């Protein structure tokens, strides 16, 4: 019955008299302020209950992760559980979830009681207050559960973030069962905004944080030699060392993690990551060109003497920077391998999401005539790359 | 050679998809899972010039035939294994299917094989039939086990098993048994996956619903919904109708809510005497409650599955935005206008857009296919479309017997004292199961959960008696008087206090359910007196 107060504000104009016209504007302005404040507070309380409910739901879903079954596996080899919390022995016992659920339902009913109200010829729509607050809180929570601390270079694993997002979406749909608001649009705006490198308000997005962490924490350490690429496991694994890094490469570069990352980001996010990786490659290539040109005369002489081994013996001795070129090319290969894993993950994710578009792209790319010009082929490859297909030529590079 | 190749690839896929944190934790404990040593079947697979006795033999063809047969066997075994267990094995089926798909992808690198979708349809008997085996089993499980053996909890949105089952006639098919390779690769991998998926066995929740939506598509949902409607029709028009008819004959013809002067202790004694036939009735808590739970659980399943379908649908549409010129609201600061920034951003992503690229160059057949695919993808069922309203309308149509509403009121307005309406009986039901039970017997929540309350509220709402039920209710009247006076005393071995809090708790639940139903569901003029 909290909607009564804003309704009472509509009566504030009944105490005005035609004899005292000066008072009318001040009383009329006061009515508009109180109504807005009440709706804002009601929305604030609603979203607060949403966060608490979603937090509990995320905690419940966390217990279903595979990492909690290590003890059972060990016991079986050598020689509390979910579902008990939902058992109701009696109704007199009240938990936190039901208490929040009851309060949220009561508040939602009050909000939805009035579709619209008029105060001093101003139409007010309370459900819009809740919708806007939910959008802001959802975006803030998503950016917050990435748990990114620049000082310790730590970020949440994509799989855990995806599970939390799904729990949040499920809760918000349950809210839709109460209020008439549309939630699918809310998901579209929040998720699309986070997909790009910057949101409307101009704040870091999920894609930007993941791109920065991957470049400055995983690939950098691979160059330093602490990590290597494992084609058999299709992931990066920390090497045996006296001192181990805080994070584990295999827990971020695995197929499941990449699929979760693609699901959270989407084609735009992978495209932005792909562009960043190519930019790093271009820097390395430009650096290599300096070493190539500084020995141009020797290389030209060596090109035409492929059949003379005696000359090659002394020509090689005159070369400079022979290890740097290999090291830089190793870094380039590592970067390209990372992109291939991301492209493969995106293709697998998109295969069961938009099969019609993927099938059309595959037919379009496969049957493209070879006699066509390079411009059209580049356009097809760029679209094919956006879909995650393994194009022979990378337009981004 | 074919047998070892298939086993080696299957175990590689299973190990590759296995979680790494669990592997590390197991290794620390002392139960590490040994990795599969690598081999060099690459050269053997590509060989096509096996010269023997002046003959050319294609080893690739023979390996392909053996692998194709093995893949078909594994898919059939996976479906059969699912068919021999409860509905909680859906997660296991999805995981095993993912492993099989990955193995097919790995083998397709060096061999040629039919698409995984075609093989899956072949094993599911869906290529030549509208519906496969998975949907049939889901419908069979819902009718037999899930509905009459699970109690809902709206606080957690989870289903858990009940106690003292009333049905044991499922008699499921025998489990298929084969070599470890056909199911999750090696034996060591099989134990890990079983332990991982063992957490989903004790409950049913959103994860199960979303997997069902993905597997069943749209045909499975529609057929399941129609069958559930038929089941509800049979229950309401049959056993439930008979029970209400019998119960209405043992209810008081006229019941008047006592005045406040009598007091809360005296008002309980009036209700126990007035409704003593219902209380002594035994089959009410064994059959009628069971049937109401069946319909109530079905409605909840229809609601939850619709929510999951929308959630998956919106997620799918999010990934198609780049190819449909669907752009977000980009940040705009002082110095530039929205129109210029949007135009630049659209031009940047122009190559991604598909239709004009095909239109400018491409066969007309490609243009038509792309247009149809784009139309199907963009138009979906979360863009202003719902079906819960239709389900409620159909249920209302099933109720046509006059017993539900009763004869026309003598006063010419509404029934007040008469008990010829269903909401009257539901109030009597509320009274009987709100009595505190003994220590050696279970409660309604422990047995039927919220399904029973959902069914009763839905029936009341569809008959337009929700307001009358709130106004006329024995339990609500007793609660109001108890609050006004505040007295406690044991009446017929029924504590008065604990009763009213129970009434309050059920009042809250009923109000929440009624509000939800009314939201999803979105005169008579009297004449004045005339001078004689």
């Amino acid at each position: 019955y909290s909607i009564a107060f804003p309704l009472l504000c509509t009566h504030f104009m009944s105490c005005t008299h035609e004899l005292c016209p000066e008072e009318r504007h001040h009383i009329g302005d006061r009515s508009l302020s109180l109504c807005n404040m009440f709706l804002d507070e009601m929305a604030k309380q609603a979203r607060n209950l949403i966060t608490d409910i979603c937090t509990e739901q995320c905690t419940l879903s966390d217990q279903l992760l595979p990492k909690h079954c290590a003890k059972t596996i060990s016991q079986a080899v050598n020689k509390e559980k979910p579902g008990v919390e939902s058992m109701r022995k009696n109704r007199l016992v009240v938990t936190n979830l039901d208490k929040l659920h009851t309060a949220l339902s009561e508040l939602c009913f009050s909000i939805n009681y009035v579709p619209n109200m008029v105060v001093w010829e101003h139409t007010f729509t309370p459900r819009e207050y809740l919708t806007s607050h939910l959008e802001i809180r959802f975006t803030k929570s998503i950016v917050g559960m990435t748990m990114y601390n620049q000082a310790t270079q730590e970020i949440a694993k994509p799989s855990e973030l995806l599970t939390s997002v799904r729990a949040y979406m499920t809760v918000l749909q349950s809210i839709e069962n109460y209020v008439q608001i549309d939630i699918t649009r809310v998901f579209n705006n929040v998720l699309l905004q986070q997909t790009q490198h910057l949101d409307s308000h101009g704040e870091p997005t999920i894609t930007s944080l993941y791109t920065n962490w991957y470049l400055e924490t995983l690939l950098r350490q691979v160059s330093n030699g602490h990590i290597a690429y494992f084609p058999a496991m299709k992931a990066f694994v920390n090497l045996p060392t006296e001192n181990e890094l805080t994070f584990n490469a295999e827990e971020y570069s695995d197929i499941s993690e990449m699929r979760s990352l693609s699901e959270l980001l989407g084609p735009y996010g992978m495209k932005f990551l792909s562009e960043s990786l190519m930019w790093h490659i271009s820097s390395q290539v430009a650096e290599l060109k300096k070493l190539v040109v500084e020995n141009v005369d020797v290389l030209t002489q060596m090109r035409t003497s492929f059949d003379k081994p005696d000359q090659m013996a002394a020509l090689f001795k005159r070369l400079s920077s022979v290890d740097s070129v290999l090291k830089r090319m190793t870094i380039i290969g590592v970067i390209l391998s990372f992109r291939s894993l991301a492209q493969e993950a995106l293709r697998d994710v998109l295969s069961y999401h938009i099969p019609f578009l993927v099938s059309s792209i595959e037919d379009f790319k496969d049957h493209i005539p070879r006699e066509t010009d390079m411009k059209v082929a580049m356009n097809v490859y760029e679209l094919s790359s956006a879909a995650g297909l393994p194009c022979e030529i990378d337009p981004a590079l | 050679l074919a047998d070892q190749i298939f086993a080696y690839y299957k175990v590689m896929a299973g190990s590759l998809l296995l979680d790494k944190r669990l592997r590390s934790e197991c290794k620390n404990q002392g139960a590490t899972i040994h990795l599969p040593p690598s081999n060099r079947y690459e050269t053997l697979l590509k060989q096509r010039h096996v010269q023997l006795l002046g003959r050319s033999i294609d080893l690739n063809r023979l390996i392909t035939q053996r692998v194709s047969a093995a893949m078909y066997k594994s898919l059939e075994l996976a479906i059969g294994r699912f068919e021999s267990e409860d509905l909680t094995s859906i997660v296991e089926l999805d995981g095993l299917l993912e492993i099989n798909r990955m193995t097919h992808k790995l083998l397709s690198r060096y061999l040629t094989l039919d698409g995984f979708d075609a093989m899956f349809r072949e094993a599911n008997h869906n290529v030549s039939a509208p519906y496969g085996r998975i949907t049939l089993h889901v419908f069979w499980e819902l009718n037999y086990d899930f509905l009459p053996n699970y109690c809902y909890n709206g606080s957690t949105n989870r289903f858990v098993r009940t106690v003292l089952p009333f049905s044991q006639e499922f008699q499921r098919d025998k489990q298929p048994n084969a070599q470890p390779q056909y199911l999750h690769g090696s034996k060591a991998l099989n134990l890990a996956y079983s332990s991982i998926y063992g957490s989903y066995r004790n409950f049913v929740g959103p994860p199960h619903f979303q997997v069902i939506c993905r597997l069943l598509g749209y045909q499975g949902i529609a057929v399941v919904m129609e069958e559930l409607l038929k089941v509800v029709k049979s229950l309401l028009q049959g056993t439930i109708l008979q029970y209400v008819k019998t119960l209405m004959e043992v209810m008081p013809k006229i019941c008047r809510l006592p005045r406040h002067e009598y007091g809360s202790p005296g008002i309980l004694e009036f209700f126990h005497h007035q409704l003593k036939d219902i209380v002594e009735y035994a089959e009410l808590k064994t059959v009628c409650f069971q049937n109401l739970r069946e319909v109530g659980n079905a409605i909840l399943f229809c609601l939850l599955i619709e929510q999951s379908l929308s959630l998956e649908e919106v997620c799918d549409l999010l990934h198609a935005a780049p190819f449909q010129n669907i752009l977000p609201r980009v940040h705009v600061k002082e110095g530039e206008r929205l129109d210029a920034k949007m135009k630049r951003l659209e031009s940047k992503y122009a190559p991604l857009h598909l239709v004009p690229l095909i239109e400018r160059l491409g066969t007309p057949q490609q243009i038509a296919i792309a247009r149809e695919g784009d139309l199907l993808t963009k138009e979906r069922l979360c863009c202003g479309l719902s079906m819960f309203e239709v389900i409620l309308t159909r249920i209302r149509s099933f109720l046509d017997d006059p017993i539900w509403r009763g004869p026309l009121p003598s006063n010419g307005v509404m029934h007040v004292d008469e008990c010829v309406e269903f909401h009257r009986l539901w109030s009597a039901m509320q009274f009987v199961y709100c009595i505190p039970v003994g220590t050696h017997e279970f409660t309604v929540e422990q047995c039927f959960g919220d399904g029973l309350h959902w069914a009763g509220c839905m029936i009341i709402v569809l008959l337009g008696q929700q307001r009358r039920f709130a106004v006329l209710d024995f339990c609500y009247h007793l609660l109001k008087v108890q609050k006004h006076d505040g007295k406690d005393e044991i009446i017929k071995n029924v504590p008065l206090k604990k009763m009213v809090e129970r009434i309050r708790k059920f009042q809250i639940l009923n109000d929440e359910i009624i509000t939800i139903l009314d939201k999803y569901l979105k005169v008579r003029c009297f004449q004045p007196p005339i001078h004689q």
